[PDB]
């Protein structure tokens, strides 16, 4: 039996202001699943899923909604697991070190052939910290699924900073409606609004 | 960060009255954590003494209720620990202490310098 | 007269660098509750406030040194330090958070 | 004690030729590590070498010479670690699966205000199957250190085909010295020659 505590994404703390954070927790009583935070602040309705999946392992996720204000200002999350010696617990809170706001960069690939019809999109986010970043495509104004595209797990540049690629393959059809696509980057860091942003075109 | 700093502290006579302040920077203590006092008789042990959370809830140490009390000044940032009938067992070291919460139960992550009084 | 009390072990103690010290509280009640023990370790160095290195009896609190540990349930917990250091010269307190009044244990030195 | 059997990279393999496998193997008894390939054929001069790092945890690591040749006809190399009652044993093969060749793109970031004599290159290297590949960087004619550039690990398309990004950053000294910059992939389905390559330059 391990555990994990995820933090919020960018995403969900800045645009979608409604943060969450999930205990994880990877038998024959039920595992008990309860939060709690270092301010006493009460913990929200949290909700709690049990999955039995899949290779003869049970799986029971609890998501607890948390305020963007609390996690600003460092209030810690705790998650602890109780079966019927010793519990185990999680503890989640806002990164330290200094912030630095990312740099955002678009490129569109030539045209290869026989894949005429498709292109593939690049987002370079390069020199932010810490290392949370969210990233989403937008096509006519509207942002595109989360499924459409691959980013890469933050890395470390030669400076302080961290570095991520995003990859967006576009289609014909999409482009010919409307030959424009942005690449958004979310991260505390970024002023105003925690975003930075830069476009791109297929030509 | 958090940044505690007592003061009131001094020569006081048995039977008076002092007040003890914290001035926390950083951090508004309405906003969450509990707020302690815990003295230190020099040489000796320590003990815990009062706690107002950030809702305003006290809670006191049986060994000096009734005489002591604890009290906040949202405005000011700033919670007391006002003293009446002063002992001989009251002269210790007084620090403030922002207290963490771990499922109900807490403990105390910061410190202040601490204040001294001494009664005679 | 009903509250937790808590001894350790030992009072004082004489120490060199690189030396591992084991300290020891006993507690009068069972401080264990919910799978947790609520026992918190402080150190306090000459002429400054005590400061918070274990709480739960065994989670470190951020930022302090690896070396130190905790472990222990019920009435019986033991601070760990792996190498000894010249900064660890301090009396260090143990700490039940299980029942109010929450108490402290007497003390105990680490001379270098 | 867990042990772990890598891969000869594609640079080492088609670029130096001269590819290894090493064994990783993460204490009263010295522990032994000796090898063994399916084949039966010896194994070559296995170079062991034992490090004493870092935090109460002893490393002792083996390097196994291969030659290029056998690892293209699915030779399997077995590693196997005993200690003064079973053995823990990792084996090494070609991967299996279809070819698929890279396709090799390079971009340069825009001048970035205050960071006037830096910049950014980004490689894209994608649609390759299997996910084993190298990335080098060329200037001057001569191969860049590792040390300045910085690869993501392989990640799956929508398609059956992985992609990777590798990100340079560039001194103005070099630039201006020569405006020119190869990021060279080495794969083993790229033809001929295992290697794609896509030129950059900073304007
Ligand atoms: C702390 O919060 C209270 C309530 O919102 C407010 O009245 C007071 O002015 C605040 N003090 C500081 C120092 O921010």
């Amino acid at each position: 039996v391990s555990a994990y505590l995820s933090r919020p994404s960018p995403f969900d703390l800045f645009i979608r202001k409604s943060p969450t954070i999930t205990c994880l927790v990877v038998s024959k009583g039920t595992v008990n699943l309860t939060w709690s935070r270092a301010s006493g602040k009460p913990v929200n309705h949290s909700t709690r899923k049990e999955e039995k999946q899949r290779n003869g392992t049970l799986t029971v996720t609890s998501t607890l909604p948390v305020g963007t204000r609390d996690w600003i200002e460092g209030e810690t999350y705790q998650c602890r697991v109780t079966h019927p010696p010793r519990a185990l617990m999680r503890s989640t809170t806002k990164t330290s070190g200094p912030r630095a706001a990312p740099e955002v960069y678009a490129f569109a690939t030539p045209e290869w052939p026989g894949s005429r019809d498709k292109r593939t999109l690049a987002c370079l986010i390069q020199n932010f910290m810490p290392e949370d970043i969210s990233v989403q495509w937008l096509h006519n104004e509207v942002q595109l699924p989360d499924a459409r595209h691959s980013t890469t797990q933050p890395r470390k540049t030669k400076g302080s900073g961290f570095f991520v690629f995003s990859r967006l393959e576009v289609t014909r059809a999409e482009w010919e409606q409307k030959d424009e696509f942005i690449c958004r980057a979310v991260h505390e860091a970024a002023s105003p609004s925690q975003t930075v942003q830069r476009a791109v075109s297929v030509n | 960060e958090v940044q505690l700093v007592e003061s009131g502290g001094g020569l006081v006579q048995p039977d008076g009255s002092l007040r003890l302040s914290c001035a926390v920077s950083g951090y508004n203590i309405t906003s969450g954590y509990s707020w302690n006092w815990i003295r230190q008789t020099p040489g000796k042990g320590l003990e815990w003494v009062a706690s107002v959370t950030y809702d305003g809830s006290t809670n006191y140490n049986p060994s000096v209720k009734g005489r002591i009390t604890i009290s906040r000044d949202g405005s000011k940032n700033t919670f007391y620990l006002q003293m009446n009938s002063l002992r001989a067992e009251d002269t210790a070291v007084y620090y403030c202490a922002k207290g963490n919460n771990y499922f109900g139960h807490w403990h105390f992550a910061v410190w202040g310098q601490g204040t001294l009084v001494t009664v005679s | 007269g009903s509250d937790i009390q808590l001894t350790q072990s030992p009072s004082s103690l004489s120490a060199s660098v690189g030396d591992r010290v084991t300290i020891t509280c006993r507690a009068s009640k069972s401080v264990d509750s919910d799978g947790d023990s609520y026992m918190n370790w402080y150190q306090q160095k000459p002429g400054r406030a005590p400061k918070l290195l274990i709480y739960a009896a065994s989670y470190l609190e951020s930022g302090v040194p690896s070396r130190f540990s905790g472990s222990g349930s019920g009435t019986d917990f033991t601070l760990t330090i792996s190498s000894l250091q010249p900064e660890d010269f301090a009396t260090y307190y143990c700490q039940q958070s299980h029942e109010d009044p929450y108490t402290f244990g007497q003390g105990t030195k680490v001379e270098i």
